């Protein structure tokens, strides 16, 4: 009647707005919109900080590039937003924090391009390490890349330097980087950016954890995994490239246990 | 006095309704999986169907029924040697976990989080080892739960076996397997099958060694140990025994489904090992 | 303090003055104060799979185009 | 004491039993639940979720991301199959490691309707019509469109609705089928054919992939719990 | 609270009525068996009778009562040898069936189809075999049901005995025989005692080998296997054991009566063997 | 715990017991019954069906189709028997393998009335009268019509109703008889004689067969379940 | 949730203020949720044998000629 | 006897069980209670009582009366700590042997708010302001007033009310913490600093002690009973 | 002479037509005349800690100066 | 026949009440442990 459509959306949070004209509806993970911590589930007793529009707004991370050789990308939350404006400051000044998110993945191309990205949001996205001599050895620094994220690989390559081990993840793409088959990742909240259909993915994520609130600096609640289910192609070019951009807004974030700021060892 | 007993697990699934030919703008068959949704079709959406009164139910695949079984989670070895042995009498210490074996672990790991009461059942077997004709009298075993912080036994007969506060089971050989229940004892609101994090934040102002910890590990799952001994004094003929521990998660709830483990387990985390990463076998695309 | 519940009978014996038909019940009495000691009742509930099969913000009408 | 008489079964440990037992931690102060998103009540809820099929298990594609991609091209019409698969959801290698297949491998028996949904991943400028078919068992498995077209089938027109679902209606002699390859409870044949051909304009990729997904319908159930052959522990 | 309890199995049969002399066109005695019917006569139709209040009943020949007995359907052998043996520790694998023995099989085969719950009882016996004086401690046995599709154990101690999902019974030697019940588990609406058909249709366009299958066989009756082991570790004195399995069909219904097996059984089908086809003995026509 | 005291019988396994026991497959989704034709509720229903008697167990006829045929002919009247059989339904070789006999061999005791029906299989042109007799035990077994005629009997006139039934009324000292040959519970004598003779016109077979059938009446019962000697398993 | 039923008494003791006469009942309580676990009640039904003894389309009247 | 069937657990002795058992002295004439002052109903009542902290466990002060005395002096203002303690009430050596700590060592888990009260024991003529701080975990432990002042804190003015209480509010990720040193359930940092300085007039002691006390609040609880490492019996 | 009491349920099974919800009770019957033979009921009382935490003669009002 | 069943040991501890900023003569934090309380 007025022409409203699944494909055309506007999202506004704080001082930020996203528009899209080629959406494929949007997902609310497990049917649960983000929410503040109810009194009946509360646990730290101090009055929480709730930054509201100062932190619940769209932050855009560094753009990456999709090519025919890309195996996939991953980020962790809250880690990818640790250095984002007042969200990052509130996270590091407090022992505890909780937050939900709107995740908007952006990737446009043309009616002559093809390819499809699976965009998965995974609760507790534990990834496999690079070692066959020690388990659970990925270091804090390598497990937490911040906004640059990390990547998947098509080949497991064990680290053989036992003198100074690399201590990083070696996440194999068809094993979802965690020992399970990628074809089943669709039981996690997801969308697919299939270039002939849509140019974005939107996932609204509730805070998920076995606790009401926890250490954001120690623990990532959600992982975002983006993998090419169908490879990028274009006209008859051998090396096409198109960018992928992530923009994420915290939602209903609240924090407890205020003290001096955490200054983490990140390199 | 007497209590007597909304979709339940044992209810019949929906009937198939009869449906006829169709020609219209309704398009159930066409869909768009990019949205993240699965198309909710039933056969009458794409073929002609008859009426069928459905009697099958999903009673055996409720979470409770999928998990209603004791699974072996460990084998503990103990013995009772002669007093003249150079070797110490063996008592066993086991850090409680479902990750030392693989079958129950894989089933629980279809989910991210769970809550349950735990039933533990203990099967105890014994045998002679030296080709001798000497004999032994019926053994009694002490299975002591030593929760984190309590003194772990260092000798089969030290003071810790007094158990004034730890719970202990004294099991008599040859009787029905021992059994206890434990409540949901997690320090969280649910057990975490996966913890994407660390127990320590490494600080810039501190040495790397001081801020280091294992990926994916936390006391979320430190439940302490079981310590087991043969209570009988040393005997001239050595007897060795095994205690098999079976875990059944009862009164269970689970959250956030996951793809199941597809390559062999490799330690208590999600790590995998080179040479085990090829679960699928060969099959040609156009071969039935 | 007995709980009486009904059984879902699968194979029925040739009997309706004792077994197969006139609803067969069973009895449970809990012997322990701790509910962790209880047996499982298996009287469990089902739910709609939609939070996993249809987690989209705008309702799916299957006869309609998913994208519109 | 009350006169009692022990029956058979006395002192056994049946691992599937369901009895009361004493609590080792009486009066423990249990932590209450919180409302965690994503609770599951029945394993068949997971079976109703679409997961992607590893259709192409050739020696070089199996165990790689390429196993999920079914390649099509704009070649002239042929009546020969794009893919052929057996309806043995727990034991055909292409279905047994999907979420549906991996849950069916914890049960001995399965029953009900299934559905296959295909996603076209070519460019927007590519068009085409395909025929998706299910042939219930007992005859020569379809290797030509002429035979496949005689069974249950959907002719898919590629276009703005990117995907197409074929329902495999429960058609079976037994009330439940086995979750192993078995002739008596065999389920029949799934196949996909070109109905017209893929057509593209110039400056467009002439080859592209489709992805397929399988999920259970609301009439689907399983029974007789059993261990899976999909995990083991050697020594 | 308390429930308290149309021809029943224990009702008295019909009384004999007194009947006198007769002379008429009524002809009960004459009949025609070509019709396929049996002539429904009682004694008062062909002789003079007195009145008799009948008290006998058919209570013990109801289907339930005819079958209300455990019958031996197999004997499984297992052992527990020294660790120094060249021979592997024997665990047993038995494909579940009532056709390895003959008595229950013949009774069930008075009918074409049946439905029942199954009660299985297990009698376990053990003995020494080497004329040695060495001893053994009381054994525990694991009886694991491995349903079709589940991994069958290849060694007495491999991972399959974890039984996370298969049901297992751990039986302790010297205690009351083990016992479980199973529901009607058939994939059909009744168990088929006879299946006149094949599991495969041979197709013209296919090799004969590819379309071949055994006559009368189908997974209608594949119920999987029982796998049994001695759980105790190896002992210096070898002990051998036997598990006898008894099957009682309870809550039973049956359909389509058949002539009973009259010559010796010969395999799991209806085949017979040369030299066994003469069940009747000699008796002269006019000799009482 | 509740004070209890074990009685004799404790821990035994009586194979005829009737106790509850734990289920190895809890919450199994049982397949429902369908209404299959031919349900049986009691073994005596099968005993009431006529089955054919192997009367002639001579060395050359036993274990062949000929054992069921009793040969008659148009020979001159004789008072000598066509057949002689003992009323021992589970143990006389002619009755013990009939359906009635084979069910009685799973029980120790039998009681009630029986009936024998004979079918004439000569040509339509053949006529005749026969005498069918039951003599309760305790006297010389009938070998001549003169004696057989003094007991219970039916004189059968052959004609359009092809068959004739003689009822053996329950006449017994004990309330049940044994299902083995036993003098104390002996049942007496069944015999058939020519009353006039078989007569045929010319161009007609002068010899022909009759077939006999036995079944239980509605007052018939059995008890004390037991194994049969009619099947065995050697080694 | 007890089921009380009567016994068919065969040999009666010399007693009618306790055994033989004033209907002797027995009690059953099911202890398990699965009905396959139940004992057999043996309270079974009989039926007319006609589907096997008289399966003819037109009713048999025994005093009449079977063929007419 | 009543048919019974023994389950698993039969004949075991679980030391935490709770069953009836026969009395060895039946009809004993029990002496009645009298109302003795000081009855206790719950161990947490004892945990709510202030007991004194052995703050200074230096090699020469530990295990002497001096371990309880925290020495202050009228020295010029510094931002450096008077004392530093970890919030690990059952395992930090300064807290584990207080009444609260010794009760927590019979349990595996603790939860709730705590409170620290300090008593000034200098002369009446001495004045001063101190800052008492609690910093929840996850950052550099405070070693300067600048950092300590950013967490929970009380600025204590010394005067006629001799003592001052800082409440350590329950601030925790888990619903209960472990009663051992553990990073995942770490509790944070307690510290005391000079806010201004201690000032005294002439003819007055320039050094003096403060004493500190710890007790549980009314929201405090413990669970999972366990043996303590604080007593043993060697051989 | 049964005592029926309620359990405080911690983990609840997916059930409210048998377990988790509709108050789960348990039953106790004492078998012995001597009360020393009884099990512990664990239905115990709490009290205010004041006789140890505030044993002062004049009432403590926490918002007020303790010394006045 | 059947008997069926004031702060008990298993009762929940007191709730935390919300409380805001304060500036007044009320002095909960100051105290005197000499009193024995
Ligand atoms: C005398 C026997 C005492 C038995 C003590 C049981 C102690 C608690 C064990 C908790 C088991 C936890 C299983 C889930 C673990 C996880 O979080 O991954
Ligand atoms: C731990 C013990 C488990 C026992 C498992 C019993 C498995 C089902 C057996 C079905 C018996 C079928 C008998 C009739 C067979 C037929 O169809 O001919
Ligand atoms: C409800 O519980 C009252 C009905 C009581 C029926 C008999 C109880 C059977 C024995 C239970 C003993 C107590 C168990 C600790
Ligand atoms: C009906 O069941 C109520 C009457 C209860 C009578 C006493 C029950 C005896 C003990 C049964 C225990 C529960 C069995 C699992
Ligand atoms: C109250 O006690 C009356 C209800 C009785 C219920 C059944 C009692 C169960 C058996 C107790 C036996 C006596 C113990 C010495």
């Amino acid at each position: 009647a007025c022409g409203y459509s699944d494909r055309v959306l506007q999202l506004t949070l704080g001082n930020s707005t996203i528009t899209t004209q080629e959406a494929a509806n949007s997902v609310v993970a497990y049917g649960r919109w983000p929410e503040y911590l109810r009194d009946s589930e509360a646990n730290p007793v101090d009055q929480p900080t709730e930054p509201d529009v100062a932190a619940c707004r769209f932050y855009t991370l560094d753009t990456v590039s999709w090519t025919k050789e890309s195996r996939g990308w991953w980020w962790k939350l809250p880690d990818a937003l640790r250095d984002m404006g007042l969200f990052g400051q509130n996270m590091y000044y407090h022992y505890l924090g909780r937050s939900g998110y709107t995740v908007h993945v952006q990737c446009n191309a043309s009616k002559f391009h093809q390819g499809a990205l699976g965009v998965f949001a995974v609760p507790e996205m534990c990834l496999a390490g690079d070692s066959n001599t020690t388990t659970m050895h990925t270091s804090y620094q390598n497990a937490n890349p911040g906004e640059k994220g990390g990547t998947f690989t098509g080949t497991f390559t064990p680290d053989n330097n036992q003198t100074s081990p690399a201590r990083r993840f070696c996440p194999v793409d068809y094993l979802l980087g965690n020992g399970t088959l990628l074809g089943n990742a669709f039981v996690f909240p997801h969308q697919i950016i299939n270039l002939r259909t849509n140019n974005c993915a939107t996932l609204v994520l509730p805070y998920v954890n076995s606790l009401s609130i926890d250490s954001m600096v120690k623990h990532n609640n959600w992982g975002i995994a983006i993998l090419p289910l169908a490879p990028l192609n274009f006209a008859s070019e051998s090396s096409p490239e198109i960018p992928i951009t992530l923009t994420i807004a915290p939602m209903c974030c609240e924090f407890n246990g205020l003290r001096n700021i955490t200054l983490p060892r990140l390199q | 006095g007497s209590s007597s007993t909304a979709a339940t697990s044992r209810d019949a699934l929906p009937n198939t309704e009869a449906s006829g030919p169709t020609h219209s703008k309704e398009i159930p068959a066409l869909t768009a999986v990019e949205t993240g949704a699965t198309n909710p079709l039933v056969p009458s959406d794409t073929v002609q169907t008859r009426h069928v009164v459905q009697h099958r139910s999903r009673s055996e695949s409720s979470i409770e029924s999928f998990f209603a079984r004791g699974a072996c989670v460990t084998i503990m070895t103990v013995d009772n040697p002669a007093s003249t042995t150079n070797k110490d009498k063996l008592f066993a210490v086991w850090k409680i976990t479902y990750k030392d074996t693989v079958q129950l672990r894989r089933k629980l790991e279809f989910f991210t989080y769970s809550r349950f009461d735990m039933e533990l059942t203990f099967v105890v077997t014994a045998n002679f080892t030296e080709t001798n004709n000497g004999h032994a009298l019926n053994q009694v075993y002490q299975i002591m739960y030593v929760p984190p912080g309590a003194p772990v036994p260092e000798k089969w007969d030290d003071y810790t076996w007094q158990t004034s506060s730890n719970p202990s089971i004294f099991y008599t050989y040859g009787t029905a397997p021992a059994r206890i229940s434990v409540p949901y004892v997690g320090i969280s609101n649910a057990y975490s099958h996966f913890y994407d994090g660390f127990s320590k934040v490494p600080l810039k102002d501190q040495s790397a060694a001081l801020g280091d910890s294992l990926y994916g590990a936390a006391s979320l799952n430190d439940f302490g140990i079981l310590a087991v001994r043969v209570v009988n004094d040393h005997n001239p003929t050595k007897v060795t025994s095994k205690i098999r521990v079976y875990l059944k998660p009862k009164h269970i709830r689970v959250w956030c489904p996951r793809p199941p483990r597809a390559v062999a387990y490799y330690g208590p985390g999600v790590d995998y090992k080179d040479g085990t990463l090829t679960p699928l076998s060969t099959k040609d695309l156009t071969t039935y | 303090g007995a709980q009486v519940s009904s059984q879902k009978v699968g194979a029925h014996e040739n009997s309706n003055r004792a077994y197969g038909g006139s609803t067969i019940n069973y009895t449970t009495i809990n012997y322990y104060r701790d509910s962790a000691s209880n047996a499982a009742s298996k009287q469990d509930f089902s739910q709609d799979p939609s939070k996993f099969t249809e987690p989209i913000k705008d309702v799916l009408i299957k006869t309609a185009p998913m994208l519109n | 004491g009350l006169p009692v008489m022990n029956t058979p079964g006395s002192n056994q440990y049946l691992t599937a039993d369901n009895f009361q037992s004493p609590c080792a931690l009486p009066e423990f102060d249990v932590t209450p639940p919180i409302d965690i998103p994503g609770e599951v009540k029945n394993m068949m809820e997971l079976a109703e979720i679409d997961t992607m099929i590893p259709f192409d298990l050739s020696a070089t594609k199996k165990n790689t991301m390429e196993m999920y991609r079914v390649r099509l091209s704009d070649k002239p019409h042929t009546d020969d199959p794009i893919l052929c698969l057996s309806l043995s959801p727990a034991s055909d290698p292409r279905l047994s490691h999907t979420m549906l297949g991996e849950i069916l491998n914890y049960y001995t028996h399965w029953a009900g309707s299934l559905k296959f949904t295909f996603l076209f991943c070519g460019s927007m400028m590519a068009t085409g019509k395909l025929l998706v078919s299910y042939a219930p068992p007992g005859a020569d498995p379809p290797k030509k469109r002429k035979e496949a077209m005689l069974g249950t089938h959907v002719i898919w027109d590629i276009g703005l609705q990117s995907s197409c679902t074929m329902v495999v209606p429960w058609i079976s002699n037994t009330t439940y089928r086995q979750t192993i390859d078995d002739s008596f409870t065999e389920g029949g044949y799934i196949s996909v054919f070109y109905q017209t051909r893929i057509v593209v304009p110039l400056s467009t990729p002439r080859e592209m992939d489709i992805l397929g997904f399988v999920s259970a319908c609301n009439d689907f159930s399983v029974r007789l719990l059993r261990d899976t052959t999909h995990i083991e522990q050697k020594a």
